[PDB]
């Protein structure tokens, strides 16, 4: 399940304990993760799912959400 | 470290010990731990002259547990007059030991000895 | 046939042994009571028969062999003129030569 | 100039994880997380440049050492298994 | 699948940055430093000068005062011999400890064949000198005093500095083997008082063969060379400098000063986990050396009733090191810890762990794992483990 | 633009094939070669063993009789002053020869201030020493003879077979300082009957910093060893043995036999055009050594009346070397040209040309179009040449 | 053999041509040209298989030390002008 | 090589000889201590006592040629007395000579001398 | 001039005196040269003329005229 794969991803590498990961959730604000963070949360998604995110979507990737619709539709 | 050796290690073969009390046992113990080799090569006659159960327990380096080990696995079997047949140069010569590891066959040897020895001894 | 050699224990005592050709040096020295080992009896295993030929007499001695000269290089205190005494013979050149026993 | 630092961090990392080597990857990985934590509330700007030209040469020899060390490569760790 | 390495105290894997910075001169620098007519010549004596500072400036010395050779083992044989041959006609006596590195004992017995009067010190069950013997040891004739600073086997770092005060004070020259030290524990020679200090580029993660002397010009520290030649390296060291591994061994050095602070705590991390975790799962394992003068790096163990070439062959996927006489080409048994009072049966036991600049933690981990499983297998091989859980001394036993 | 590099007495580029065969050992396999419970430590061994091979193979010898140092002024040291000190008993006198390497040199006037007697053998003119001189020069006490393969200034072949066939007969230890030959003229250790050669391998497009030493083991040579410590190398020479520098020299030594008759050839060529076409545009070009007895690739020429040091200025794009006293950091005029008996003024004048593996047909050529040049400028400004050649004799006329 | 052979002497040749410095690449291809020449009349299809595959061995040093003479590149000599 | 030097080599000043026979040319020639370092200086007067010319011709390395083309172009324009005061350290200073190399430099003032020398014998 | 070009190259490479080079004269049957000497000529045009020369079209090229016909197509 993409869905299970990309909230066990995200709660790996940001510590939120698999339970404040939710839908809605941002990277910065509502979990605790800096901008040194987020790259190396993007570029592990970009390896566990094989895709050379372009630096566009990847500043597009702000949330689970933008995260999860990314994965989905690649 | 030589195959033979690494094997007798990796597989344990009969890794334990014997009843001392038993009248039917004799019991080695050979080497000293200021040494750093000590061997406890036991055996255990049945009725008649036949060795039928053998256990060891070694405190040393990975040469001197299979030298105990072969010369338990090739004790059993034999007789006493046969088990005072062995001597470290046949193994030395399986193993493949080095000069430098010479003390591990005679010192197997020596167990061989000091078992049989307290077998007839206690036997008496 | 008899040759006269001086056998030179640690102390540095001088002990004058009388021996015949065709013997052995470490076994004229166990005869007449010097503390030479043998310990691996001849075999060419052990440098115990370590000995220190004199200057004179270490030319009349047959170059060593190859085990000879592998057993010397691990003797301790190896010196120009060491041989192993379970090798030399006696021989009518050797009279007057002096073993002394390495420290 | 948060840009060009966010820009050679990623390069960076992502120049160190195609290191052959398990200790100079793991290493490499672990240094520039570390370094790069131990200066982001850095406020000279001079500072700043000097760091980012010294990132600059360490992405550099990183370049050229995993390169090499693909040329020369050898079996993995027992515990990469 | 190949080991993990946990074996730094014998060498060193190579630097990526130390490589670096010498493959230009096994490439295309290739001059000979000594050359002084043309450009190859001037470029490699441009970078030998570059690494000459790079040393100096982590060991806080001026450039004048190092001199490359080929390792510490030629690096502490100049220094003894060099300093007691130049002094000879005053100064006839020599003190060391008893555990010392073995070039350093081996330049002292053979001097002590040559004529000179050598004293081995003794070391407390720390593994420490003790200054009252030290300073009760010293006699008009003495020419040298030789301490290491941190001990290759145990781990055990001497008060250098006091040493040093001392050895000034009484007007003799100190010199420190401090090839287990240099760029892991902070050093400068002015501060603790040296007079002359032994450099090995691979203990270092420089390149194997290349080693530094500190020698001492204020006050004026003279030696007779050993090499004889063309009088290259101030004609203390004759002979043509390998330049590749002189800016290796320079790289080296920079990078140590750069990186000194961050390593040691993440090393001293990584040992109290080792630590811990393995006397946290097996009963009777003991230390080697006291822990509070002691290097977090070099961590020496002993697992009481079974033998350490035994655990060490069982570990055949981490690479280490023992102090066995079994794992000896001589069956000679481990000095150092002879001399500081070790049971003759725990001096077979004993399992010498290295932390480094690349160790992990999960290597830590894994090794700790192992060496637990192995330890448990082991000791229920051992008649020492069933005797003593039999209610039984070892001391009372006879032995044959 | 770079310098064109014909200085290969020097020192050598490094092979490609050499720096393919070390790297693996600079990257991946770092272990200890004497760590001997572990596969580091074992793969590092066997690479140690398979370059000892090769070396031995190069020189026609048993691979238990090399010994790996850290260059051929180590394997010079040792060979003159282990051979010296362990046989000083019975055995207090050497030979050498005056046109001999420092290194070699400087060991005999140690010894010589040890208690040593040391006698230097004149050469003649042609730079080839008188065997007769040698046969007379030996005496019952006599220990060594030294006597070097290839001149590293003049590259004069000495009969080393005869003087090993006069030192056996005479029951004298010969040592061959063989820096300048291995793997460029053939080599066997038994057929010339030598007991103790030095090898380098920065000579022989190997890596700076490792050496060897040949020592004959049947019949036993013995030296005393001059670096104390844990007994590697037999208990000839302690201290860790530099995996990637001993893999480098084994590579080298294996490429060098692959080579050196197609080598030879090619250097030979290119030396006959050198030198042909040097002479045929300058007169009064002499060349210093006999070439009946020559090595091809080291060239020396005097150009009289022109000063060494400026000519070498005036090539600036090429690098090479001179004789003359103003090249030398302590003003020391050569005294291998003093020696065969060059008067100073031609001496002050020689050149040193290197031809090697890598030299080009067009690097061949520029430098003789350069040389022409240059020498025809300086004669120019030459008083020398003024009054040679306004009839006027350089003896005659006063000088102050 | 005379295609693969043709083959492996242009790759080597290309190879070769690609050397930084100056003295390699020069050595490189003179070597390569006469030892091609010289083993021209082998008959033997054992040695001519040795040879090719002594061939591919160095082939795969010149890739090698080519591509580690490209990362590290020096200037160019006074006679390349 | 030093900046200067290398100038003063390739770049001839006055590279040259003068007409001994002439007797307003004084020419000195002398030669270094240790070493293959021959200088001639050669220098001019005209009917008033000033230098007009002087030329050298040297044999020895570069810095023994940089210095005989200074000394000769110091000696241009001055007079006898003013040429007197040059001294091997002012030589030394223009071409910041290393120790090893003040051989060149005091050959240069020696030469300097033995023309002016030479040419007070001559005129006498 | 690629006429003149090809001609003083295929000179330079077989040692023809820039005489014997012709418009019919074969590499191996006129001129003097083996296999080996072609590998080297035909990558001296390559050299010469920028272009990747496929090895179908090399085996193709024979002769100086085949070498002429196929520099002025590409
Ligand atoms: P984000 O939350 O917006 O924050 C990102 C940054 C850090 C850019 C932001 O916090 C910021 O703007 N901080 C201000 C100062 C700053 O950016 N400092 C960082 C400077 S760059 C740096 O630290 C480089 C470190 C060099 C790496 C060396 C390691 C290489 C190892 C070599 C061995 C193989
Ligand atoms: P053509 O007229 O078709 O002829 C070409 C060939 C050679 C194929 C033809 O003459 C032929 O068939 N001859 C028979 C033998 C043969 O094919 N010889 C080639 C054998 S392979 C060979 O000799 C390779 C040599 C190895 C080169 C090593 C170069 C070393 C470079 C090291 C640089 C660091
Ligand atoms: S007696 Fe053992 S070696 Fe001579
Ligand atoms: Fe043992
Ligand atoms: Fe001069």
């Amino acid at each position: 399940t993409i869905e299970e794969r990309v909230k066990k991803i995200i709660g790996e590498q940001l510590g939120v304990k698999q339970e404040e990961v939710t839908n809605n959730a941002s990277f910065v604000e509502d979990l605790g993760a800096d901008s040194l963070d987020t790259v190396e949360l993007v570029m592990a998604l970009e390896e566990e799912f094989d895709t050379e995110i372009p630096d566009e979507e990847a500043e597009k990737i702000t949330t689970v959400q933008a995260a999860i619709d990314y994965i989905n539709g690649h | 470290y030589h195959k033979k050796v690494v094997d007798h290690y990796e597989n344990p073969r009969n890794v334990g010990s014997l009843d001392k009390t038993s009248k039917n046992v004799g019991t080695g113990l050979v080497g000293a731990p200021a040494c750093g080799d000590v061997m406890k090569l036991q055996i255990q006659v049945d009725e008649k002259g036949k060795i039928v159960d053998a256990r060891f327990k070694t405190f040393g380096c990975g040469s001197a547990i299979a030298s105990s080990s072969l010369a338990t696995e090739w004790v059993k079997g034999k007789t006493v007059e046969e088990a005072l047949t062995i001597k470290n140069t046949d193994i030395a010569k399986e193993l493949c030991l080095p000069p430098v590891k010479l003390h591990c066959s005679m010192l197997a040897e020596d167990a061989i000895k000091a078992a049989l020895a307290d077998y007839k001894l206690k036997q008496e | 046939d008899v040759v006269n050699v001086v056998f030179v224990d640690r102390s540095g005592q001088r002990i004058p042994v009388s021996g015949r050709v065709g013997d052995n040096v470490l076994h004229l020295a166990q005869r007449h009571g010097v503390d030479l080992e043998g310990a691996c009896e001849a075999s060419l295993a052990c440098s115990t028969c370590h000995v220190y030929v004199s200057e004179d007499h270490l030319d009349l001695l047959p170059p060593p062999e190859e085990r000879e000269d592998d057993m010397l290089d691990m003797a301790p205190l190896l010196q120009e003129n060491s041989r192993l005494g379970c090798q030399i013979v006696l021989t009518p050149e050797l009279e007057g030569a002096e073993f002394t026993l390495p420290k | 100039s948060r840009a060009q630092v966010l820009a050679l961090y990623r390069a960076m990392l992502r120049e160190s994880k195609r290191f052959s080597a398990y200790n100079y990857r793991t290493y490499a990985v672990r240094r520039i997380r570390d370094a790069f934590r131990e200066n982001k509330n850095v406020k000279d700007p001079v500072e700043i440049q000097t760091l980012v030209n010294k990132a600059k040469r360490d992405l550099g020899v990183i370049r050229r050492q995993v390169h090499i060390g693909q040329l020369y490569s050898t079996d993995k760790l027992i515990i990469e298994n | 699948l190949r080991p993990l390495y946990m074996d730094v105290q014998a060498t060193t894997p190579l630097d990526p940055r130390v490589l670096d910075a010498m493959l230009p001169y096994l490439i295309n620098y290739y001059g000979n430093p000594h050359s002084r007519t043309h450009a190859y010549g001037w470029e490699s004596e441009a970078a030998m000068e570059r690494a000459r500072q790079q040393v100096a400036s982590l060991i806080g010395a001026d450039p004048r005062e190092i001199i490359f050779t080929s390792g510490a083992t030629e690096s502490n044989n100049i220094a003894i011999k060099g300093v007691a041959r130049f002094y000879r006609s005053r100064k006839k006596h020599l003190i060391t400890t008893q555990t010392e590195h073995k070039c350093v004992l081996d330049s002292c017995r053979s001097l002590e064949a040559e004529g000179f009067q050598v004293t081995y010190l003794p070391v407390q069950k720390s593994g420490i000198i003790d200054l009252k013997e030290l300073e009760a040891a010293i006699q008009p004739d003495t020419s040298l005093v030789s301490v290491m600073t941190v001990n290759n086997e145990i781990g055990v770092k001497q008060p250098i500095a006091e040493i040093g005060r001392i050895c000034s004070s009484r007007k003799v020259y100190f010199h420190t083997d401090a090839a287990q030290a240099v760029g892991k524990i902070p050093l400068d020679v002015n501060d603790m008082k040296i007079d002359l200090m032994s450099i090995s580029g691979h203990k270092i993660y420089g390149p194997k063969g290349v080693g530094a002397i500190y020698i001492r010009r204020r006050p004026r520290v003279r030696v007779e060379a050993l090499q004889s030649g063309g009088g290259q390296e101030r004609g203390m060291r004759s002979g043509t400098v390998p330049t590749p591994l002189v800016v290796g061994l320079g790289a080296a050095c920079e990078v140590a000063q750069q990186e000194m602070e961050y390593d040691h705590k993440r090393i001293s991390k990584l040992s109290e986990r080792l630590i811990q975790n393995i006397m946290k799962s097996l009963p009777d394992v003991v230390m080697n050396g006291d822990p509070k003068h002691h290097y977090p790096g070099c961590i020496n163990l002993s697992f009481a009733y079974v033998e350490g070439e035994s655990l060490l062959m069982a570990l055949k996927d981490v690479a280490l090191s023992s102090g066995s006489a079994c794992t000896s080409a001589s069956l000679e048994p481990s000095y150092v810890l002879r001399a500081i009072g070790t049971d003759e049966d725990l001096a077979h036991s004993s399992i010498r762990f290295g932390i480094g600049r690349f160790t992990t933690e999960e290597e830590v981990d894994y090794t700790v794992e192992k060496c637990i499983q192995h330890v448990k297998r082991l000791r229920e091989m051992s008649p020492l483990w069933e005797m003593v859980q039999d209610g039984i001394d070892l001391k009372s036993i006879k032995w044959t």
